[PDB]
């Protein structure tokens, strides 16, 4: 309960049954798509940092699509994930970033691509930290598919 | 937010011929969730499509819907004059539920020039304040138009504003509304006042004048 | 059949709220179905999808909008209500109610309002003064000018005439109240015979006038 | 209403004090099932190149399935993937595309 975690995801509910890409901020809060945020608070898709010290952030963010072939379009998809946090410093820092390409063969119908990546940075009071993608509508947000976390690692 | 985008803005077309009409949305959509609304002048707009390519009860059988993904397509076939409104699709895709831009279907025709008119300020409203001279162009064809105003053989600039109506849905044509504001003391002094009408749906510039009630 | 009023003030002031409401005769609100909902169109281009409202008191609200929307239900009282707060001129729109059938078997708005059209200023509303303009075929119709705010109606013999009448799109005058000219034009030789008044009305002011254009 | 043997009734969900039972927001979340839980559990809206089947009320989430001429398989419930056309040479076909299986040839 005193503890330091945190973990927001993709509004738009659940499954059947000066910085590169653009910022998501679509994110929001309380256990029901299954978020939480715990001596950690947001503003505007960005989790803001109280407590100064070493946190393992760490975000998926979903890439599903179809296509076509059409007169005027070349078809490689670059899908990248961006992980930036704004400090007391002007220009946003980039901390991490994770590629895909999407498949050539132009006999590809259909396109998923989902992506992982994590890791630990040393964070200061009031340091702010979002997530970042390239080919932001081909991001699915169904709310198991994309999220964004981050905890104290003491 | 996901962005439909209608093309093209505008369409001409004369009755009979066919209507294409698309609307693209910035990520593919079901296609349940696709709809296309009609909107005729001073109307609330009325579902047309629903469900990508269902017709709403009563729509003529001249109207189709088309599409998946992110390419949906609205026909309309053999173009009736009542055609003739805006026509928008709608996603509840995921939300807001968003609309496009619109496709405004214009009918084309076939040169008809303006009945001219022109009103005195009638004499309770010079009574109090102003003066008001009002010309009118009648059921007429095409989009141009022009107008000039002549006091004491003087052109005017700034002292009057115009209003133009939409292609009739029986008929198929406009009709515009040129008034002269200038006070009910600076009218009192000239005597002459004229209304110039140039038109392409005419030989040469048709006037129409008056004396101060003479 | 089932049809919808846009009841509400068509006047609010700079940072004030603004609030409108729909009624609903022909069948009731209650039946676990549709969403009840509105729709403001922004001077003469896109539609907005503000929010809708279920039966049972649930909302859904545009994101964008960032909560100054409030939307809610009374079947007891056959209603629903929606209000904006802290508005401005990004707010001036024409603002439509409608039923949308949730998924009780479309997704889309089959049940429209006329939807009335809101002003956001601190203004003064005007009523219209009406001054006729006097006339093989003729052309006679009224000048209603001088109100505010946009909202106003005009027929012809109280809807007994509606041939060859072409009432034209209100002109927002250098003032900042606004003109709009309503003619008709009728056969030359019945300047005398079964003639013409004009009806104009103006709810923001009360104001609901007639008048009779003759040589 | 009120608790059922520390169960809610679907439609409904419980409270944080325990003690009452709250109602999920109509096309908006669920239940459906005798719960105890703080939270309902949110709508699904159809992915692309599906169609609503039936819309997503209070104890019953929305239903989706593939787009006609798609199919939905076992191991693949995650794109819809096309029927085939034709058969190759020498199989000849028996059982159409339905919304759950490819065509089916044989020989």
């Amino acid at each position: 309960p005193q503890r330091v975690a945190a973990h927001i995801t993709g509004t738009r509910g659940r499954s059947n049954t000066k910085a590169l890409g653009r910022k998501i901020n679509s994110w929001e809060s309380s256990r029901s798509g299954h978020s939480f945020l715990s001596n950690l608070h947001l503003r505007n898709g960005e989790l803001v940092i109280h407590e100064k010290g070493f946190y393992y952030i760490y975000s998926q963010t979903y890439f599903r699509f179809q296509e076509e072939i059409k007169e005027n379009t070349k078809n490689d998809k670059q899908m990248v994930q961006y992980i930036y946090k704004y400090t007391s410093y002007p220009d946003p820092i980039l901390l991490m970033k994770s590629a895909r390409n999407s498949c050539w063969s132009k006999d590809a119908e259909y396109g998923l691509y989902s992506i992982y990546q994590g890791g630990i940075f040393e964070l200061k009071e009031n340091d702010r930290i979002f997530v970042s993608v390239t080919n932001e509508h081909l991001i699915d947000m169904d709310h198991e598919a994309s999220f964004f976390g981050a905890f104290l690692v003491g | 937010e996901i962005v439909l985008t209608q093309s093209p803005g505008t369409l001409s077309l004369s009755p009979g011929e066919r209507a294409t009409l698309s609307c693209r949305a910035s990520q593919g959509i079901s296609r349940s969730y696709l709809a296309w609304y009609q909107q005729k002048p001073g109307q609330a707009p009325s579902l047309l499509i629903y469900g990508a390519s269902s017709r709403a009860t009563g729509i003529p059988d001249r109207f189709s819907g088309s599409g998946s993904g992110t390419d949906f397509t609205l026909t309309i076939s053999r173009l009736e004059p009542e055609d003739f409104a805006v026509y928008y699709c709608q996603q509840f895709g995921s939300s807001p539920w968003t609309f496009g831009q619109g496709t405004k279907v214009e009918i084309k025709r076939t040169v008809a020039a303006p009945s001219v008119f022109i009103f005195p300020p009638s004499d309770e409203q010079l009574k109090s304040g102003t003066a008001s001279v009002v010309c009118l162009l009648n059921n007429f064809y095409p989009r141009e138009a022009k107008v000039q105003w002549k006091v004491d053989n003087a052109l005017q600039s700034g002292n009057s504003q115009e209003s133009v109506t939409e292609q009739d849905s029986k008929d198929s044509t406009y009709s515009l509304s040129s008034t002269l504001t200038l006070s009910k003391a600076d009218y009192e002094k000239h005597k002459v006042y004229a209304c110039e009408v140039t038109h392409q749906g005419l030989s040469s510039p048709v006037t129409k004048s008056f004396n101060r009630g003479e | 059949q089932v049809q919808l009023q846009e009841s509400g003030p068509g006047l609010v002031k700079p940072s004030q709220t603004l609030s409108l409401t729909c009624t609903v005769s022909g069948g009731s609100i209650s039946s676990g179905d549709y969403f009840w909902s509105w729709i403001r169109q922004l001077p003469g281009k896109g539609l907005e999808w503000i929010g809708h409202i279920h039966n049972s008191g649930t909302t859904y609200y545009n994101p964008s909008l960032k909560s100054r929307v409030t939307i809610s239900v009374d079947t007891s009282k056959k209603q629903f209500s929606l209000r904006l707060s802290s508005v401005t001129a990004a707010d001036t729109a024409v603002y439509y109610c409608a039923r949308d059938r949730g998924g009780d078997y479309y997704y889309g708005m089959d049940v429209w309002g006329q939807g009335t059209t809101v002003t956001v200023s601190s203004a003064s509303t005007k009523g219209p003064s009406v001054f006729p303009l006097a006339p093989g075929t003729a052309a006679l119709g009224c000048l209603v000018k001088d109100y505010f705010p946009e909202p106003v109606t005009v027929s012809w013999n109280s809807g007994a005439l509606t041939s060859g009448v072409h009432t034209f799109p209100a002109v927002l005058q250098s003032s900042g109240l606004y003109s709009l000219s309503s003619v008709v034009t009728v056969p030359s030789s019945s300047l005398g015979t079964q003639t013409y008044i004009c009806n104009v009305n103006h709810k923001p002011s009360n104001t609901k006038v007639d008048k009779k254009v003759e040589p | 209403s009120s608790p059922s043997e520390g169960l809610c009734p679907p439609g409904h969900h419980i409270s944080e004090d325990g003690r009452d039972c709250i109602s999920c927001k109509y096309g908006q979340d669920y239940s459906t099932h005798w719960n105890d839980l703080l939270f309902c559990l949110r709508c699904t809206r159809c992915d692309s190149g599906e169609v609503e089947l039936s819309p997503c009320t209070t104890t019953r989430n929305t239903v989706c399935q593939c787009e006609e001429g798609t199919f939905r398989e076992e191991d693949s419930p995650e794109m819809c993937r096309k029927c085939r056309t034709g058969c190759p040479r020498g199989m000849v076909k028996v059982g159409d595309c339905t919304p759950w299986s490819d065509i089916e040839c044989v020989h």
